[PDB]
């Protein structure tokens, strides 16, 4: 368990710096290519686990179409892994279409959860 | 029974997973299917491609530790071979 | 972990009883016992095997008795309570020649004589190791090595010092025919005998294992087939997605 | 309403065996665990049938085992089956734990399952040691003495507690009687813990190998998975038969077949194959208190593995660096066992100490830093601006 | 000749179990005797059966 | 939501000890059942600590009992508590039975419960005999001989099965070894059966003493009935102390304290007090097979009690004749036991035969006819025309 | 959870008993009243009333079987008392 606030902060810091970006973008691309999940038919906006209640709030905020598409992709992945095959090289998830559709619905709720956990322990102030 | 806590999985009819629509699963029934539709092509080709795709992940650690173990062994028997007064005493003692 | 303290690693001899489908060559146990009784004599024990299990495995029915009436076993007293000795019967163990323990340490000039009834099942390697000990003695003691008096050298014993000499010479058993005067022969007989006495269940065990492995192999293949069969109702289902109508 | 869900005695078996929505993508390791449980039950059964013909003294304990192995109709099968079934039980136990580590089962949903499991582990190690003491061979007696003297490290209460548990100044009749009674009792407690493990499991089901939510589709146990457990247990039964008949003494050592003698000790004192990793670290750190505490530390670290990994993505199928480190970890474990089995000499001490350091470090520090690297790489690679 | 006659022979569950048990019985007997024969003749001069005959004189 | 009802390991205990709406009008008999449960658990615990210091060979079984008597610090308490707690357990179980039969808990909605219970009954009788053999005094050897030979009444092949269960042609090492191992095994099976007993009980609560619906009002389990159990268990502890310290050798018979001698037997050989009722009916009818079948037939005629009690009004709290007949039956039962204890001579064979007749008659025919008369009288009394 | 069979007793709130209206209960709390009320008066009086109510149900069977036991014992005593040659033989068979 590790919040996406820290991840977003680290990511923005890395991306803003130009030289460090030139150093780390190619290795990131090659890593996500060798990750072994684009081919079998997964977007990275699904691999994140679904035990934390914040994840439940995130999913409950999704629109209908994306939830249905996510269900189709996950069940198809289940079946294809069961078969031991991989999908044909026609529906491999192309790199340019790995859009983040779920990250904002994590951060929007993570901020509220963090400020809830903070505001309880307020002081009398002056 | 007394009410129990919230759970992310239930029983049949109330799985609780996201509601899906448009999925249309099919079947063929096991009797009229000729089980071993692919038994040699699937076997050899899938086995070799899967062995290729996950080959390094065991070659690298096993090779590293085999090299380590071989070096340790060779130094050990070099210790107890006409070297117990000059090499043994400089590390052991 | 020097070589001197550990002894020569056991070789890979080409046994006769080894192999997944091989029994004993117990046309030689019949003489392995003979040579063991001649030469071991009053030194080692073998006090765990009962004369009701050398019948039908190495000796037919009556010879076991015909030597069993040559011992004593100290059974129940008479009407006066004086303990009585009677000839041995068919369900009594071999007597360890040294009475309790002390005569052993008084006569070996050293340590206890280890129990042979399970020795070759209780040494590292072991099937060859006893053979190596029995034949490994150099005909001349090694040069430039300290050795305590009495004990004889061994290139196979871990530590290189054995308390027993090598009484395995030639022309000293003479089983029934032309065969002795080859110390390898006596060594082979005794090692086969001790490998049997470690477990008088080799033949039956191998047969039962063969039966079980055949049955299990057949059952395993059948299970493979049935798993391929009734799992095939889901290992081939196909899903077809349809974009649901966007209305809410 | 169907009778399968009306009678309570059968409603329970329905809910756990006849109908339980296992996930679709299950690989052979869940069947590996079920095979493990069935190995436990066959071990218990043959243990009872063993104990019906076993004495319990110390001058008449070795004679009992030689009697059961040589002079009883169809007996040696029982004794070799108990021994090699225990060894295979430890093999499958380690395999089950390794699967748990690899696929992300130890994560948040089943922390209670993980705790109950590690409790079962320490219980099982205790049981195996107890039974291995029950034989009272040559090295088994030394092992019993060493372990019963381990507790002397505790300050103040270092001689009273050993004098209590040991029941005497030396290993004698009360020691072995106590050990045998405990060895009989504690497997039933293991069975109770197994029941607890099942209850804590069924509350949230099993986990997908992909590390993804399994609340989408499922298929029942019986008529689909019962056959998979059947095939894997057929494989286990045939390999166990191969061992118990063809080559019996390969998963052990030829020293237990020696009468107990507190006068001399073997050239090398080694535990059975499934304890060498938890024996190398004892020779590793040369402080008695440090070793006694670091064993239970090596278990407590498995306890503390939850809320240590902090990758938002469960499992290690999709993290190349993490799974590569897992493989170097498993080879670390086997190397640790091997380095323990070999003697303590000049290179071996450095080998073992470095092994312990990298092992505990992988549990403590490697996993979090690698996890954070993985998460940040995933976050930055797929985003552009 | 795998016509409907075998399907009717397999229709009744009880006769299915009876046939499987009878087959188990006959299989046990013939398989055991065959395995013993193969194990025995595979070792000429080894097993006690012929050793006692040889020592007989 | 309250943590007591959320965690599974505690949500289980909540519904059975912390929140179980027992009926308002409870009396001390269900508290007595709780007493029985605690007697079982203390029996198990003291049995473990007993077998911790008990040998198993036939030559060293009596010596083991004297050793647990004196040569172990604070050990005679263990042995006496084991024995007298067993006897008190059997008495309290008999009183649990008689309660159940009187108040009509065996009415249809609890037949599974009642069957499971009588299974515990037969199992417990077996356990008591097994342990009494485990002692191997003087008359326990003859008791084992006779009860093993009991099965020889089986038609055709009877000698093979008894010789198999009896470990040979003589009472020897395998006999007592197997008997002790099975005795040490069975009470855990009893524990499994009684957890099933609790499971079956929880489906429909516990019966009112009035034999009427209790769903109207109920009061919570804890803080009310836990103390009703505490008072009765304290009574049990004090009476057991009175019987274990001041008056040890009363409930049992002073014959076990003899070395086994299969050459001489005393003319006065009787079972312990809680087996006299069945022994009487066994020695009553003049046949071997008839007696062997009629013991288990006594158990089965216990079984047949449901769907025979054809009173539309549950229980015997409002039936003068039915309760009078129940009292004649319980005094019948005690008379049966006592006549079994006494020797058989001229004025006793007829006595015992008539006793068995009225016993089985009460089970079979007394309950239905008397019940029907009660029902018809109840209808006729309060109707005009 | 997996639905189970029909049960004659629910849990709190859905207990299953007949619905009732107008019934009023009370309580006074344990701390506001003497724990031992009556202690002796109720003890003696209710004890004697209860023992009077059910006296005969335990008196009659005990008396009947005591009469049997006494008769059997006395006849057995008479049997083996200077009567083993004139009464024992004619009734033993
Ligand atoms: C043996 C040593 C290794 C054992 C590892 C454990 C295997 C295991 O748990 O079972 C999986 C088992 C079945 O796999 P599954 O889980 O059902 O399907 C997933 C496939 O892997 C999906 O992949 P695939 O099927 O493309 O490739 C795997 C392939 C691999 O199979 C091979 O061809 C083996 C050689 C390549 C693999 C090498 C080892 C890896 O499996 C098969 O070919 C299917 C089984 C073929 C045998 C069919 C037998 C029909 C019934 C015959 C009855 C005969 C009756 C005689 C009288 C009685 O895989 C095997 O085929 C191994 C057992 C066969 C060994 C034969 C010797
Ligand atoms: C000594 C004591 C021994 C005690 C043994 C107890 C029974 C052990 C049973 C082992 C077992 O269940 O194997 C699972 C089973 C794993 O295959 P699966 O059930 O398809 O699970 C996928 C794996 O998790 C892996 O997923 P994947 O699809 O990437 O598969 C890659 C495959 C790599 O192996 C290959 O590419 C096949 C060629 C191997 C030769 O890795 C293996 O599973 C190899 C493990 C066995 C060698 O073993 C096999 O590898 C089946 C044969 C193919
Ligand atoms: C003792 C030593 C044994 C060595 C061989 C071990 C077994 C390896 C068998 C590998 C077969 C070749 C690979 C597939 C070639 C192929 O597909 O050839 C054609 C057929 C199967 O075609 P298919 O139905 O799978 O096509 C499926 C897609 N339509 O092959 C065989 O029937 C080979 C039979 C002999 C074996
Ligand atoms: C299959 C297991 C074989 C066990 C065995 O063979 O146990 C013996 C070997 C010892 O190797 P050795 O040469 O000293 O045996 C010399 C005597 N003949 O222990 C090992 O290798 C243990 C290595 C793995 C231990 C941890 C495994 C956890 C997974
Ligand atoms: C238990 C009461 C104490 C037993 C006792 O006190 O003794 C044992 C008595 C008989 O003993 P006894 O009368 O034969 O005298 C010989 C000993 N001095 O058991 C009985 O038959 C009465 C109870 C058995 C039948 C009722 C079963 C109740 C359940
Ligand atoms: C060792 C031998 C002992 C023999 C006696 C054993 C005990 C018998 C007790 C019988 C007491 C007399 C009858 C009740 C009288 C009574 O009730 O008197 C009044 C009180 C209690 O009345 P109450 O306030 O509870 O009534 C409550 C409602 N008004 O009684 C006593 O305080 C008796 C004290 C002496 C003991
Ligand atoms: C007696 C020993 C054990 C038994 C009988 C047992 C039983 C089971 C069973 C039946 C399952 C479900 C699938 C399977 O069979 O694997 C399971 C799963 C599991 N067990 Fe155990 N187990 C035992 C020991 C352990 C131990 C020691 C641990 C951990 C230290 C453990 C942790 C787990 C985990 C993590 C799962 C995860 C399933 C999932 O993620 O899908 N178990 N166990
Ligand atoms: C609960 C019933 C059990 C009984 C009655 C039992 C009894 C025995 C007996 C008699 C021995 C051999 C005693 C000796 O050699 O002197 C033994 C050995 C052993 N038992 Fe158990 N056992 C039981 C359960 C278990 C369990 C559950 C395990 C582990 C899972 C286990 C592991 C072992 C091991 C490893 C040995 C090895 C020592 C040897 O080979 O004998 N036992 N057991
Ligand atoms: C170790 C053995 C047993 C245990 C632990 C046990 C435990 C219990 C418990 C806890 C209850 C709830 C009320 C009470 O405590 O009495 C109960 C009730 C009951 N038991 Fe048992 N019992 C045992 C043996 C038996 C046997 C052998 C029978 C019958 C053959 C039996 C028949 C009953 C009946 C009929 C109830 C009815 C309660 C009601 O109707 O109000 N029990 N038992
Ligand atoms: C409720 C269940 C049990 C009952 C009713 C029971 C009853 C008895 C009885 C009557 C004896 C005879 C002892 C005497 O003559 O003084 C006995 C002996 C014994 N029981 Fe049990 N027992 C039970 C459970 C157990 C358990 C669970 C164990 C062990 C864990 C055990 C261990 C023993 C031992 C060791 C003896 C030795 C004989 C003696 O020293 O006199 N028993 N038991
Ligand atoms: C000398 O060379 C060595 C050596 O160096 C080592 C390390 C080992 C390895 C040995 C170990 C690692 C020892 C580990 C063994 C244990 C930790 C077992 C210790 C014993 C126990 C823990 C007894 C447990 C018994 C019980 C009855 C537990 C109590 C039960 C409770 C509290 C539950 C109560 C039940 C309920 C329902 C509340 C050897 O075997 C060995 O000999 C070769």
């Amino acid at each position: 368990p590790q919040s996406f606030t820290s991840i977003a902060r680290i990511g923005d810091y890395i991306l803003k710096s130009p030289v460090l970006s030139k150093l780390c973008v190619p290795v990131a691309n090659q890593f996500i290519n060798l990750a072994g999940y684009k081919k079998l038919g997964l977007k990275f906006d699904d691999l994140i686990a679904e035990e934390n209640p914040i994840m439940q709030t995130a999913l409950r905020r999704l629109p209908e179409d994306e939830s249905y598409a996510r269900a189709y992709r996950i069940i198809r992945a289940h079946q294809t892994e069961l078969t031991h095959h991989l999908l044909p090289r026609n529906e491999w998830i192309k790199a340019q279409e790995d859009v983040p559709y779920l990250l904002p619905y994590i951060l929007e709720a993570e901020a509220a959860a963090k400020e809830k956990d903070e505001l309880d322990n307020i002081e009398v102030s002056k | 029974g007394p009410p129990s806590g919230k759970t992310y999985m239930g029983w049949w009819g109330h799985m609780g997973g996201p509601k899906q629509k448009g999925i249309t699963s099919y079947a063929v029934s096991p009797y009229a299917q000729k089980p071993l539709q692919g038994i040699f092509h699937n076997a050899v080709f899938n086995s070799f491609r899967r062995f290729k795709s996950q080959f390094l992940y065991v070659l690298i650690p096993a090779g590293i530790y085999w090299y380590w173990w071989k070096n340790g062994n060779e130094y050990n028997e070099f210790l107890y071979s006409k070297a117990g007064r000059e090499e043994l005493e400089r590390v052991n003692v | 972990m020097t070589a001197a303290e550990h002894g020569l690693h056991a070789p890979a001899y080409a046994w006769s009883h080894n192999g997944p489908f091989e029994t004993f060559d117990h046309a030689s146990i019949r003489r392995g016992y003979q040579v063991y009784r001649e030469v071991c004599a009053a030194c080692h024990s073998l006090d765990r095997v009962a004369w009701r299990t050398l019948v039908g495995v190495s000796h037919t029915n009556e010879e076991v008795r015909n030597m069993a009436e040559e011992f004593e076993y100290d059974d129940e007293p008479d009407e006066q309570g004086n303990p009585k000795k009677r000839p041995g019967k068919l369900s009594d163990y071999i007597p360890g020649p040294y009475p309790n323990e002390q005569a052993a340490r008084a006569a070996n000039q050293g340590a206890l004589p280890p129990d042979l009834s399970l020795i070759v099942k209780a040494r590292h390697g072991g099937c060859d190791y006893i053979f190596s000990l029995l034949t490994g003695y150099p005909d001349e003691p090694p040069a430039g090595v300290a050795l305590p008096p009495g004990s004889n050298y061994n290139p196979y014993f871990p530590g290189g010092s054995i308390a027993m000499a090598r009484v395995l010479f030639d022309d000293m058993v003479e089983y029934e025919d032309g065969t002795p005067a080859t110390t390898s022969q006596m060594a082979k007989d005794v090692t086969t005998f001790l490998n049997w006495c470690a477990e008088p269940e080799h033949d039956e065990r191998k047969r039962l294992g063969l039966k079980t492995v055949i049955i299990l192999s057949s059952l395993y293949l059948l299970s493979i087939w049935v798993k391929k069969f009734k799992w095939a109702g889901i290992k081939t289902r196909k899903f077809v997605f349809n974009p649901p109508k966007p209305r809410k | 309403m169907a009778f399968r869900k009306s009678n309570v005695y059968l409603s329970l078996v329905n809910s756990y065996i006849i109908d339980s929505p296992q996930p679709s993508s299950i690989n052979y390791w869940w069947n590996m665990g079920s095979l493990l449980g069935l190995c436990l039950v066959i071990q218990i059964v043959t243990g009872i049938f063993m104990a019906m013909h076993y004495s319990s003294n110390i001058e008449l304990a070795f004679s009992s085992v030689e009697h059961i192995m040589r002079d009883v109709h169809n007996g040696y099968i029982l004794r070799y089956l108990h021994a090699n079934g225990a060894s295979f039980f430890f093999m499958v136990m380690f395999m089950h734990m390794a699967k748990g580590l690899y696929y992300g089962s130890y994560r948040s949903p089943r922390v209670t399952l993980w705790n109950v499991g590690v409790i079962i582990f320490i219980l099982t190690i205790a049981t195996a040691f107890l039974g291995y003491c029950c034989v009272y061979g040559q090295m088994s007696h030394w092992g019993a003495t060493v372990i019963t003297n381990l507790f002397s490290a505790i300050p103040f209460v270092g001689n009273d507690i050993v004098s209590w548990l040991w029941g005497g100044f030396s290993v004698s009749n009360p020691t072995i009687q106590r050990f045998f009674a405990l060895h009989y009792l504690v497997p039933f407690i293991i069975a109770a813990m197994v029941i607890m493990h099942l209850m804590a499991l069924h509350i949230h089901g099993s986990s997908n190998p992909l590390g993804i939510t399994g609340n989408l589709d499922r298929i029942p146990m019986h008529s689909y998975f019962i056959f998979k457990d059947l095939v894997t247990v057929f494989l286990f039964m045939l390999i166990l038969a191969l061992f118990v008949f063809y080559s019996p003494n390969t998963l052990g050592h030829p020293d237990n077949y020696i009468p107990g003698n507190p006068l001399v000790t073997p050239a090398s004192i080694v535990p059975e194959w499934y304890l060498l990793p938890f024996y190398a670290i004892l020779r590793s750190i040369p402080d008695k208190l440090l070793g006694v505490i670091t064993m239970f530390a090596a278990i407590l670290v498995l306890l503390v593995l939850p809320f240590t990994d902090r990758s938002v993505v469960r499992g290690n199928t999709f993290k190349v660096l993490s799974k590569f480190f897992f493989f170097i970890f498993v080879f670390n474990f086997v190397l640790l066992g091997q380095i323990g089995a070999c003697h303590v000499e000049v290179p071996y001490v450095l080998m073992g100490q470095i092994a312990t350091f990298i092992y505990f470090a992988y549990f403590l520090i490697i996993v979090p830093v690698i996890s954070t690297i993985e998460n940040v790489l995933f976050y930055i690679g797929r985003v552009n601006k | 000749s795998f016509s409907s006659l075998y399907k009717t022979f397999f229709k009744r569950n009880a006769v299915f179990v009876g046939t499987i048990f009878a087959g188990a019985f006959v299989f046990q007997t013939v398989f055991d005797t065959a395995i013993t024969s193969w194990y025995e003749n595979h070792n000429k001069g080894k097993l006690w059966k012929d050793v006692k005959a040889r020592i007989a004189a």
